[PDB]
C-alpha cells in the first residue's frame, strides 16, 4: 500500500542486510516453478520515524518540524487503474467524434452571416 | 536597360523592338536623383503614357517581363519622392497599369497575392482626384480597339472585387483586411464602383453580379439601382436590359441572410415595375406577399389602355394563376371602377374562369364512370373512395353517385370517407353540389360530416366569384355542438375560400373550438382552418392560436397525436416569410418543454428561411444528437420521448425543402444529391430512422419538387416493398403523380400486383392499393401539383393536407382528410382577347433534367405542339412563345411560367 | 460561365456538411453488436 521501500543494506553499519539478499535470488528464479515469486515479499521493508514514549511502548502523537519542499514528499495518489482508465477514455471518445462532426461546419458559416 | 543614359527620348526607338525600356530609368532614377527632375519627368510624362498603350497594341509576355526591371518596385515612397505634392501624384498613373500586367498575363502566383495590396491604394488615392477615373476610362471606352484593354481592364475591376470582399471575410474589414488595404466606403472608391458598372454593362454580362455577390451587401445594389435607371433604354434597348437584370439578381440573392435577403427583392420589384414589362413584377408581388405592392403593380398595368383590350386581360389572368386568390380581391375594384364590364373582369380575375376552361378539356381527355377497387372486408371501403381518387378534377360519374347502395354499404368511419370523395369527382366546380345536400339532411352523424367535408373540396373552384359562397352552407353547423359535424364544416370553410382574405372568413373562423373543453382530437381543427388563411401571402402571425396551442398542450399531453396536430398547425400557417415567424420563435422559447421543442424545431425551419448559410447547418446538428445519446449508452413521460424524435426526423427534411424552394433550381439538385447518401447513413446510424425517415423521402421528393423524376423515385420503392412502412407509397407516389401515366405507369403494375400477391393484412393492402391507384389519372385527367400558379415552388396552402398527415401514424380517421388534393393545373392556350381557347402552338422542352438552368430563361429549342396541353412538372415546364406565323410579339412573356399564353396578333 | 459558378457554391457546402455526418452515421462509437 506504497509504504514500503527495498533496502539493499543497512546504511548505518555500512553492512548487508542478509534477509533482504536472499528474498532476491530465490525471487530471480521463476521460471522453472512460478511460487518461488512469493520470496520477493521478504525484501520488503517499511519506512517510517515512530517515536516511542518512555518505555510505555506507546506511540506519542506528536509532530516534527521538516524543512522541506511538500511537493517532493507529497503521499503518493489512489492510482486511475485501467478500470478507471476504460471509463474515462470511452467518455472521451464519445465526446471527440461528436465535436468534429459539427464543429467544422458551424465554424464556417458562423461568421459569415 | 535601367541605364542613366535609357532616360532619354532618343533610345526610345532603337528600344522598342526588344521592348521600350525608356520608361524604367526614366521614372526610377530621375526621381530618386534630383526633385528638379519630378517636374522634368511630367514635361516627359506625355511620352511614357503612349508607351503604355504600344504594349497593349501587341499582347505578349515577353514585353512584360522584359519592359519592368524596377518599373514595378518604382510608384512614389519607394522613391522617397513627394516633392510638389502635385507631381508624383500624376505619376502614380503610368505605373498602375504595370503591375496589372506581371500579376497576371504573365503567369506568376506569388505576384498575384504580394502585389495586390499595393494596386488597391494607387487606384484610391488618385480616384479621388478622379484622375484615376479618367486612366480607366481611356481602355473602358476602346477608342484605340486592341487585344490589350480586354484584359487590362478586367484587371482594374479584378482589384474592386478584392476591395468589398474585404466586409463579407472579416468584421475589420476596410484598411484593416490588408489583402487589399482599401476601404469599400470613402469618397475615392465609391464614384470608382459607379463609373466602371455604366461601361461594363455594355461590355460584359458577369463581372457586374460579381461585385454584387462578394459584398454580401444592399449597398451593391443602391449605386446599380440608380445606373441601370439611366442605361435601360438608351445604350441597350429596354427588353435586353430587362434579360440582364432577371440574371444578376438570381445570382446575388440566395446567399445572403433574411433581413437583406427580402431587401434584393424590392430593389428588383422596383426595377420591373419601372420598365414596360410588368410580367416578372407581378411575380415579385407573390413572393413578398405585401398587400401594397400587389396593389401597386396591378395598376400600373391596368392604367396605361383604358380599355378593356389586352390590357385588363394580362392583369387579370396574372392574379388568377395565383390560386391563393389573395391578389383576385386586390385587383378587382380598380376593373370594377372603370366599368368597361363589372362580370367579365370579376369572373376572370376570379377563379370562374379556371372553371370553365376545364370544363371544355375534359371532354377532349373523355369523361369516365370508371372506378377501381376489390370487394369485401377493408377493400370494400377502400374501392368507394378510389372512384373519387381516380376520377380527379372535374368530370361525370353522376350516375355511379346516384346509387344509394354503394354509400350506405360502406362501414364505420368508412361512410364519413365516402361522402367526402363524392365531392372530389365534382372537384373545382359547383355542379354536384345537390347529391352532396341529400346526405347531409339524412341517416347518421357520420354522414353529415361527410357531406360537409366534401362540400369543402367541391367549392374550391370559387372564392372571389361570390356565386354560391362557402359561407351561406357552412355557418349552421359550427352552431351544432356535435364536435365531429363541426370539424369537417370548419375545415371546409378553409379550403374552400383558401388562401383568400374576405370578411366572411375572418368572422366565421372568429370563434375557435380549440380549447381544453373538448379533449377532443378534432376540435384542433380550429387552428389548422386558420393556417389556409394566413397563408400565400404575409403573416400576421397571429397570437390568438399561440395561445391556444399552449393552453391545451400542457393540460394534456397524455394524447401525443392531438398536441402535434396543433404544433404542425402553426408552423403551416407560418409559410410565405420568415422574418416575422423570428420574432414569435421567441414567445414559444420562454415557456419550455420536452413538448416545446417538437414546436422549436418546427416552427424553426419556417423562421431561418432566408438563408442556407443558418437553416441547412442547424437542422443537421439536430440530426445528428439522436445517435449520439444512443451511441453512448452502447459504449406522460413516453408521450414526451416519442414526440421529440418523430419531429427531429420531420424538421430535417422540411428545412430542406424551404432552402431549395426560395433559392435558386441549382439548390433542388444539390439537396436532392445530399439526400439520397443520406438514406445510407440514417439507416446504419438506427432502427428508428430507418422507418420513419422513408415516410419523409417521399415527401422531400414531392414538396422540393425534384427535376429528376427516373432513377432516384423508382430506386427508392422497390427498395420499400420490403421494407416496413407503406405509407411511404402514399407520399411518393404524389410526386410520381405529377407527370401522369409516365413514373405512376410504372407504379401501378409493380406495387399494385405485388400488393394484392403478398397480401397478409388487409390494412396494409389498403394503403398499397391506394397509392397505386391514386398516383394514376385516366388518360391524362387533371394532375395535382405543388405549383400555385406562376410560383411552381409555391407555398401550398390545400396540399399541406399531406405535410401534417404523413408525419402522423396511419388511421381510418386519416383516410377522410386524405381525399383533398386541390391544386389543379391549367392548360395552356394562347388569348388574345376573345378568349379563344386552346394553343395556337408553343413550345415545351420535355428533355429537362439540367441543373444549369437556374437564370428562369427557357430552353429555347423546344419541340413545338399545337394541342393544348397541362403544365408537367420538370418535364414539360420550359416554355416559348411561338406564333411568329401571323406575326405577334408576346404581351406576356413566358419564363417557363404556369400562365396561359398572350399575344397581340397582328 | 455564371450558371456554372452558381452550381461550384452548392457542391462544395454538399460534400462539407456528408463529410461529417458521416463519421457517427457511420458509427465511431454507435458500434451495434447487440444480441442479433
Amino acid at each position: 500500500g506504497r509504504n514500503v521501500t527495498i533496502q539493499l543494506e543497512n546504511a548505518d553499519t555500512g553492512t548487508l542486510d542478509t534477509k533482504s539478499v536472499v528474498g532476491l535470488v530465490m525471487f530471480s528464479q521463476f521460471w522453472y516453478w512460478f511460487p518461488l515469486a512469493h520470496f520477493l515479499s521478504l525484501s520488503f521493508t517499511p519506512t517510517t520515524v515512530i517515536g516511542i514514549r518512555g518505555s510505555d511502548q506507546a506511540i506519542p502523537k506528536f509532530q516534527m518540524n521538516c524543512y522541506a519542499k511538500e511537493d517532493a514528499f507529497s503521499y503518493p495518489r489512489m492510482y486511475e487503474e485501467a478500470s478507471g482508465k476504460e471509463v474515462e477514455k470511452v467518455a472521451t471518445a464519445v465526446l471527440s467524434t461528436t465535436a468534429r462532426a459539427k464543429a467544422r461546419a458551424k465554424k464556417t458559416k458562423k461568421e459569415k452571416g | 536597360m535601367v541605364d542613366e543614359s535609357d532616360k532619354k527620348q532618343q533610345t526610345i526607338d532603337e528600344q522598342s523592338q526588344i521592348s521600350p525600356e525608356k520608361q524604367t530609368p526614366n521614372k526610377k532614377d530621375k526621381k530618386k536623383e534630383e526633385e528638379e527632375q519630378l517636374s522634368e519627368e511630367d514635361a516627359k510624362l506625355k511620352t511614357d503614357l503612349e508607351l503604355l498603350v504600344e504594349r497593349l497594341k501587341e499582347d505578349d509576355s515577353s514585353l512584360y517581363e522584359a519592359s519592368l526591371n524596377a518599373l514595378k518596385e518604382s510608384i512614389k515612397n519607394s522613391t522617397s519622392s513627394m516633392t510638389a505634392v502635385p507631381k508624383p501624384l500624376k505619376f502614380l498613373r503610368p505605373t498602375y497599369p504595370d503591375l496589372c500586367s506581371i500579376y497576371d498575363k504573365w503567369t506568376d502566383p506569388n505576384l498575384k497575392s504580394s502585389l495586390a495590396d499595393v494596386l488597391s491604394i494607387l487606384a484610391m488615392t488618385y480616384s479621388e482626384n478622379g484622375k484615376h477615373d479618367s486612366l480607366r476610362y481611356r481602355l473602358l471606352s476602346d477608342v484605340s480597339d486592341f487585344e490589350g484593354w480586354g484584359h487590362e481592364y478586367i484587371r482594374h475591376l479584378a482589384l474592386e472585387i478584392g476591395e468589398v470582399y474585404n466586409d463579407q471575410v472579416e468584421k475589420d474589414a476596410e484598411d484593416e483586411t490588408s489583402s487589399d488595404g482599401s476601404k469599400s466606403d470613402g469618397s475615392a472608391a465609391t464614384s470608382g464602383f459607379e463609373f466602371s458598372k455604366e461601361d461594363t454593362l455594355r461590355l460584359c454580362l458577369d463581372i457586374v453580379p460579381y461585385f454584387l455577390k462578394h459584398n454580401g451587401e444592399e449597398d451593391a445594389v443602391d449605386l446599380l439601382l440608380e445606373i441601370e435607371s439611366i442605361d435601360k433604354l438608351p445604350q441597350f434597348v429596354d427588353e435586353n436590359t430587362f434579360q440582364r437584370v432577371c440574371q444578376y439578381m438570381v445570382a446575388c440573392v440566395p446567399l445572403l441572410p433574411p433581413p437583406e435577403d427580402v431587401a434584393f427583392l424590392k430593389t428588383a420589384y422596383s426595377i420591373y415595375l419601372s420598365q414596360n414589362e410588368l410580367t416578372d413584377a407581378i411575380a415579385l408581388a407573390v413572393r413578398l406577399g405585401e398587400e401594397d405592392m400587389i396593389r401597386s403593380v396591378f395598376d400600373a398595368t391596368s392604367d396605361p389602355v383604358m380599355h378593356k383590350q389586352l390590357a385588363y386581360i394580362l392583369a387579370a389572368q396574372k392574379t388568377s394563376f395565383e390560386y391563393e386568390g389573395v391578389q383576385d380581391i386586390i385587383g378587382n375594384g380598380k376593373l370594377s371602377e372603370h366599368f368597361l364590364y363589372l362580370a367579365k373582369e370579376l369572373n376572370l380575375t376570379g377563379p370562374k374562369v379556371p372553371e370553365d376552361i376545364y370544363k371544355s378539356h375534359l371532354d377532349n381527355s373523355k369523361s369516365v364512370f370508371s372506378s377501381a377497387g376489390l370487394d369485401s372486408a377493408q377493400q370494400n371501403l377502400a374501392s368507394s373512395f378510389v372512384n373519387g381518387f381516380l376520377n380527379l378534377g372535374y368530370c361525370n360519374d353522376k350516375l355511379i353517385v346516384d346509387n344509394d347502395n354503394w354509400v350506405y354499404k360502406t362501414k364505420g368511419d368508412g361512410m364519413t370517407s365516402a361522402v367526402a370523395s363524392i365531392g372530389s369527382i365534382y372537384q373545382w366546380n359547383l355542379d354536384g353540389l345537390q347529391q352532396l345536400d341529400k346526405y347531409l339532411y339524412v341517416d347518421e352523424p357520420e354522414v353529415k360530416a361527410g357531406a360537409l367535408l366534401g362540400i369543402g373540396i367541391s367549392a374550391s373552384g370559387v372564392h372571389d366569384g361570390e356565386v354560391e359562397p362557402a359561407l351561406l352552407l357552412l355557418q349552421d353547423y359550427v352552431t351544432n355542438p356535435d364536435t365531429k359535424i363541426s370539424s369537417a364544416a370548419i375545415l371546409g370553410l378553409g379550403i374552400a375560400f383558401a388562401g383568400s382574405k374576405n370578411d366572411e372568413v375572418l368572422g366565421l373562423l372568429l370563434p375557435i373550438a380549440a380549447s381544453t373543453d373538448l379533449p377532443i382530437e378534432t376540435a384542433a381543427m380550429a387552428s389548422l382552418a386558420l393556417a389556409h388563411v394566413f397563408v400565400g401571402t404575409c403573416n400576421g402571425d397571429i397570437t390568438t392560436s399561440i395561445m391556444d396551442n399552449f393552453l391545451e398542450r400542457t393540460a394534456i399531453e397524455l394524447k401525443t397525436d392531438w398536441v402535434r396536430f396543433l404544433a404542425l398547425a402553426l408552423g403551416i400557417l407560418y409559410m410565405g416569410q420568415g422574418e416575422q415567424v423570428d420574432d414569435v420563435l421567441e414567445t414559444i422559447s420562454a415557456i419550455e418543454h420536452p413538448m416545446t421543442s417538437a414546436i422549436e424545431v418546427l416552427v424553426g425551419s419556417c423562421a431561418y428561411t432566408g438563408t442556407g448559410d443558418v437553416l441547412l447547418i442547424q437542422d443537421l446538428l439536430h440530426r445528428l444528437t439522436p445517435k449520439n445519446v444512443k451511441g453512448e449508452e452502447d459504449a406522460e413521460i413516453k408521450s414526451e420521448e416519442k414526440k421529440g424524435k418523430s419531429s427531429d426526423k420531420d424538421a430535417t427534411t422540411d428545412g430542406k425543402n424551404d432552402d431549395e424552394e426560395e433559392e435558386k433550381e441549382a439548390g433542388i439538385v444539390d439537396e436532392l444529391a445530399y439526400a439520397v447518401l443520406g438514406i445510407a447513413l440514417i439507416a446504419l446510424g438506427e432502427d428508428i430512422g430507418k422507418e420513419m425517415s422513408l415516410r419523409h423521402f417521399g415527401h422531400l421528393m414531392h414538396y422540393g419538387n425534384e427535376h429528376i423524376r427516373r432513377m432516384v423515385p423508382l430506386a427508392m420503392g422497390i427498395v420499400s416493398v420490403s421494407d416496413p412502412q407503406m405509407k411511404v407509397f402514399d407520399t411518393l407516389t404524389r410526386f410520381s403523380h405529377d407527370a401522369d401515366l409516365e413514373v405512376s405507369m410504372n407504379s401501378i403494375f409493380a406495387m399494385g400486383l405485388c400488393g394484392a400477391g403478398t397480401n397478409n393484412a388487409r390494412l396494409a393492402q389498403l394503403l398499397r392499393q391506394l397509392a397505386s391507384y391514386y398516383s394514376r389519372e385516366q388518360d391524362a385527367l387533371f394532375i395535382t401539383r405543388l405549383a400555385q400558379g406562376l410560383l411552381h415552388l409555391g407555398k401550398g396552402t390545400m396540399t399541406m393536407d399531406v405535410f401534417n398527415d404523413a408525419h402522423v401514424l396511419n388511421k381510418v380517421t386519416l383516410a377522410s382528410i386524405l381525399t383533398t388534393a386541390v391544386g389543379l393545373v391549367s392548360p395552356s392556350f394562347m388569348l388574345k382577347h376573345h378568349q379563344l381557347f386552346y394553343m395556337l402552338n408553343a413550345g415545351i422542352r420535355p428533355k429537362f433534367i439540367l441543373a444549369l438552368n437556374d437564370e428562369g430563361e427557357p430552353i429555347k429549342v423546344n419541340v413545338r405542339v399545337g394541342q393544348a396541353v397541362e403544365t408537367v412538372g420538370q418535364a414539360g415546364r420550359p416554355k416559348k412563345i411561338t406564333g411568329w406565323i401571323t406575326q405577334s410579339t408576346p404581351v406576356l412573356l413566358n419564363h417557363g411560367e404556369r400562365a396561359e399564353l398572350e399575344t397581340d396578333e397582328y | 460561365t455564371r450558371c456554372k459558378l452558381k452550381l461550384l457554391r452548392m457542391e462544395r457546402i454538399k460534400d462539407h456538411l456528408l463529410l461529417e455526418e458521416e463519421f457517427v452515421s457511420n458509427s465511431e462509437i454507435l458500434k451495434p453488436f447487440e444480441k442479433k
